[PDB]
């Protein structure tokens, strides 16, 4: 779940400056007026867009060493392939 | 018991202790990894380096390991010596050469001794441009998770699991920079005290799976002293 | 399921009688089983441990530390070439290239027939006679890229 | 020089070598004054007297460092309660460029057996272990046959020479690691443990093999003992006039006309060994540099060829005597690729105990490989130099790395131009992230 209370938000961009994944981004939009304050509480359904946003081509998972579907151990950037301790090479 | 001189200031410490233990107990901050208050001193990571002078007139001392050096009376040491600071930062840099970029997705973030020492040594710039070593992980049962990529080879786990808890299923395998710490084969750690590894390991190789399911950072936890 | 042969068991036991702690026989115990199997099968680690009364993790650590102890299958005749500096000046690189061509493999792997395994080794203590190589337990000195094809034939 | 006549007094360690290069066995060994020094010591001199004689002789270690064997034997505990003691022979010889031990063990096995027998009596040791590398197949069979022959003759076993001294000798074969050569690592390897070095103090003298008083000595060091207890201390002191008393198996290798090793007194200049014995560089090759004694020694130039082969002379020159087995580098050899080979060895022979040696040496190998491939970037030589200073004595847990940076620092010192040709690319460890303007450090 991801919840942002825009009733308290001051739009400072400290959170966007803090991501190591360029996921959270403040976009050029200013029209968010509401009738009930409870509707100023946005969830992931009201936050997750369908594109990369201001940062066009950055994938933290291509830099991380943690294996995921698609990237196995040794398949990240600047990463060597796992060498078994039972290898015969000295 | 003994009088030592750290960075000019004089301190009264127990001569039976090592300079690391003594200075840490004085409130002085020296980076460390391989040493543990309960597992003793081994002198592996070479991180607790301090410059030691023979007397008060010595201006060209030597870099020694505070954990492997007695807090003897008449000891002149400097933690702020430039060479000591440079060497201590270099040790962290060498450990960062093959360290994975997985802070955001590791369960030790905000509770990691390695993160604390990197910052304490003031190492924020990378010069290494070559490849980082990788290791495949193992299944260690339903309580402890394995992520060998985040290892720094301090040997704390094997010294606690085997020399303190007397376990027989954890070990160090391989040689040189391909040293691996885990079980001889995939399976559940059999020690009834295997959980202490999560706090013993200074990195995120051993983590708590019971928490990983609903993981939250240390700063977001409400804690209370309980029995 | 790996099972130590009676001969191997007796060999390890004899070694244990030459030292105070039975653990001191671990290195040789790994070499005995290897001499009879070509390498140390994964099952051997536990079996050797039961004979020496030491944690299997300890036996595995020794095996994965010492290079000559093989924890991965190897060919019938292992070929070890000196890659040290004296032999580097003498020209081991040519010998390595010759071996790679005649065998169509690279350092660290076995041939399809499973007859040879090309592994680099450190100094072999014979630089005055380099380049140097060891096939099986036989040492070969004054190596020349032209003699490689013939030398390998001897190890049918 | 070309035809060296070997008289027992001038060549105490090689005068018995046969021309057929076959192993001299008990009968032949005793014919050439064999086990006489043992007889004199076991039945005549007290254990303490033997120690004093070796100390007076000035027998220094021939395994690398020149520590007094007698002093080392004298630092042994004086507690009678500590009855169980051990003597360990460092037969392991994996330092690239060294082959002296093979000659003695494979051709003169009884010489080592006798040296250990006398040395054990002095150290009051009941068991002795020859830590031999596995690659030495012949030495193993030869030493084992020698021990069997000696036991039959009653030189090893119980009540040796009717003295009541009981000594059992065992040959331990190794499994490939070079670190096992380090004294404390040898003890750990002997106990069937990963050959990770130990820390001193405590020193192996009080608590070594299985926590028992232990003494580690090189094959050559032990093979020098028999002659001292047979020909006398005075003879050994007058063998030469150098501060380093005694003879040493010295030699030269590396594209020289006659590569090999020769028993020579300390003081023989490297020039003599290179020209009189090695026969000079092979026709068509010019001398560029030379390592005094091992892959872990600092490179010296032609100007240092007139320096005597002693521990102090080479040290002042800026290197170490080491094993005294020198290696010659010709002009056709690139220093960067040579040091890359040295580092690749030193880096993979690391045991992985301390960060400086485990993660620092691998970095250097990558920089050297980049330099030899023309992919060097500015700052590479500085990192190499910083590594050499931060992997120096005291910083690492043992002396594997301190000696691994000795060749590197020297090559950069005398042949920097070769390391500079490598840097051909601009420095860059960061790619360009779109959307983020980079901090342009100037
Ligand atoms: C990395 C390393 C490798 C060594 N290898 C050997 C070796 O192969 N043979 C040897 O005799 N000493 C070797 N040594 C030195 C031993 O630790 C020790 O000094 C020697 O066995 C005793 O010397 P001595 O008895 O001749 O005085 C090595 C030392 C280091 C640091
Ligand atoms: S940090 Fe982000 S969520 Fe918090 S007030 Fe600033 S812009 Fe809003
Ligand atoms: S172990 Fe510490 S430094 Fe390493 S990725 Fe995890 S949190 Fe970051
Ligand atoms: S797993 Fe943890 S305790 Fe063990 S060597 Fe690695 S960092 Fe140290
Ligand atoms: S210097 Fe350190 S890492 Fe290298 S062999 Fe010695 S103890 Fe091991
Ligand atoms: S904490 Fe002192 S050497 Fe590691
Ligand atoms: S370098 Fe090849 S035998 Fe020494």
């Amino acid at each position: 779940f991801f919840r942002i209370n825009f009733s308290r938000c001051i739009f400072c961009g400290l959170c966007e400056e803090a991501c190591p994944t360029t996921a959270i981004q403040l976009t050029p939009d200013f029209e968010m007026g509401e009738y009930k304050r409870q509707d100023l509480v946005y969830e992931k359904e009201d936050l997750l867009i369908s594109g990369p946003g201001k940062y066009p081509e950055y994938n933290f998972y291509r830099m991380a060493g943690m294996a995921i579907d698609g990237k196995d151990k040794g398949e990240a950037e600047n990463e060597a392939k796992p060498i078994d301790v039972k290898s015969l090479l000295p | 018991m003994a009088t030592i001189h750290v960075d000019g200031k004089e301190y009264e410490v127990n001569g039976a202790d090592n300079l690391l233990e003594a200075c840490l107990s004085l409130g002085l901050d020296i980076p460390y990894f391989c040493w543990h208050p309960a597992l003793g001193s081994v002198g592996a990571c070479r991180q607790c380096a301090v410059k030691q002078y023979q007397n008060a007139e010595d201006t060209r001392g030597r870099l020694v390991m505070s954990c492997m050096t007695p807090a003897s009376d008449g000891t002149f040491i400097s933690i702020d010596d430039e060479e000591a600071k440079q060497f201590r930062e270099s040790v962290v840099e060498w450990l960062m050469t093959n360290h994975p970029h997985d802070c955001p997705v590791c369960e030790e973030g905000g509770n990691c001794h390695l993160q604390d020492m990197t910052v304490m040594t003031g190492h924020s710039f990378r010069r290494y441009r070559f490849t980082k070593r990788t290791h495949r992980n193992q299944d260690l049962g339903p309580f402890i998770s394995h992520e060998m990529n985040r290892c720094i080879a301090c040997y704390r786990c094997v010294r606690y699991y085997k020399d303190y808890a007397d376990g027989t299923d954890l070990g160090v395998y391989g040689a040189h920079d391909n040293v691996y710490f885990g079980r001889p084969e995939d399976g559940t750690l059999e020690s009834e005290f295997s959980g202490n590894l999560v706090e013993i390991c200074p990195t995120g190789v051993f983590t708590d799976k019971t928490h990983s399911e609903r993981y939250n950072r240390k700063w977001d936890m409400q804690f209370a002293p309980s029995i | 399921a790996f099972e130590l042969s009676a001969a191997e068991r007796e060999a390890i036991e004899h070694e244990m009688h030459h030292y105070e702690d039975p653990r001191a026989a671990s290195i040789e115990a790994l070499k005995i089983v290897q001499k009879q199997r070509g390498w140390v099968p994964d099952g051997a680690i536990h079996a050797i441990a039961d004979v020496l009364g030491i944690p299997a993790s300890d036996v595995e650590g020794v095996a994965t530390f010492y290079s000559q102890i093989f924890r991965q299958p190897v060919g019938r005749h292992v070929i070890r070439y000196c890659d040290s500096v004296p032999c580097h000046i003498n020209g081991y690189q040519g010998i390595q290239a010759a071996l790679e061509k005649k065998l169509n493999i690279k350092p660290g792997q076995t041939t399809f027939d499973g007859r040879f395994t090309l592994l680099p080794t450190c100094c072999l203590g014979n630089c005055d006679k380099g380049p140097m190589m060891m096939i099986d337990e036989d040492t070969h000195a004054h190596l020349t890229p032209e003699a490689i094809p013939e030398l390998l034939e001897r190890y049918k | 020089a070309k035809n060296i006549i070997r008289t027992p007094e001038t060549h105490p360690l090689t005068w018995r070598l046969r021309d057929d290069k076959q192993p001299v066995w008990l009968d032949e060994y005793r014919s050439k004054n064999g086990y006489e020094g043992a007889r004199k010591a076991l039945t005549g001199l007290s254990p303490d007297e033997i120690v004093n004689q070796v100390k007076d002789a000035g027998l220094k270690g021939r395994g690398g460092a020149g520590f007094s064997t007698g002093l080392k034997w004298s630092l042994m505990p004086k507690d009678e309660s500590m009855n169980i003691r051990y003597l360990l022979c460092n037969a392991d010889e994996m330092e690239p460029g060294t082959y002296k031990d093979r000659l003695l063990m494979e051709q003169l096995p009884h010489l080592l057996v006798e040296g250990m027998l006398i040395s054990a009596f002095a150290l009051k040791a009941y068991r002795g272990y020859i830590f031999l590398r596995g690659e030495y197949i012949e030495a193993a069979v030869n030493l084992r046959r020698a021990i069997a022959e000696a036991t039959e003759a009653g030189l090893l076993g119980k009540n040796i020479m009717g003295t009541g001294f009981d000594f059992e000798l065992f040959v331990h074969t190794g499994a490939g690691r070079y670190i096992c050569g380090e004294e404390t690592a040898l003890i750990n390897s002997l106990e069937g443990r990963r050959a990770n070095p130990r820390s001193k103090p405590p020193f192996p003298a009080t608590s070594g093999a299985w926590g028992k008083p232990t003494c580690v000595n090189n094959v050559e060091t032990l093979c020098n003992v028999p002659a001292i207890l047979a020909n006398g201390v005075e003879w050994y002191q007058n063998i030469s006039k150098s501060k380093d008393a005694g003879t040493k198996l010295m030699g030269f290798s590396g594209r020289v006309k006659n590569p090999g090793l020769w028993e020579l007194p300390f003081g023989t200049t490297a020039r003599e060994i290179l020209e009189d014995y090695a026969g000079g560089m092979r026709d068509g090759l010019k001398f560029k540099a030379w390592q005094p004694g091992g892959a872990g020694t600092d490179f010296l130039t032609e100007a240092h060829l007139d320096l005597p082969m002693e521990f102090e002379s080479i040290g002042k020159a800026g290197s170490r005597l080491g094993t005294a087995l020198a290696m010659a580098v010709d002009h056709e050899i690139n220093m960067v690729s040579l040091v890359r080979n040295l580092e690749e060895f030193f880096a993979r022979e690391s045991c992985g105990w301390c960060t400086p040696c485990r993660d620092g040496l691998p970095w250097s190998v990558k920089i050297l490989r980049a330099l030899e491939r023309g992919e060097g970037q500015p700052g590479d030589i500085e990192t190499l130099e910083q590594l050499c200073r931060f992997l120096g004595p005291g910083k690492t847990f043992c002396a594997h790395a301190p000696g691994a940076v000795e060749p590197l620092q020297s090559a950069i010192k005398y042949f920097r131009e070769e390391f500079e040709a490598g840097i051909k690319q601009p420095f860059s460890n960061t790619h360009l992230i779109n959307g983020i303007q980079p901090n342009l450090l100037k």
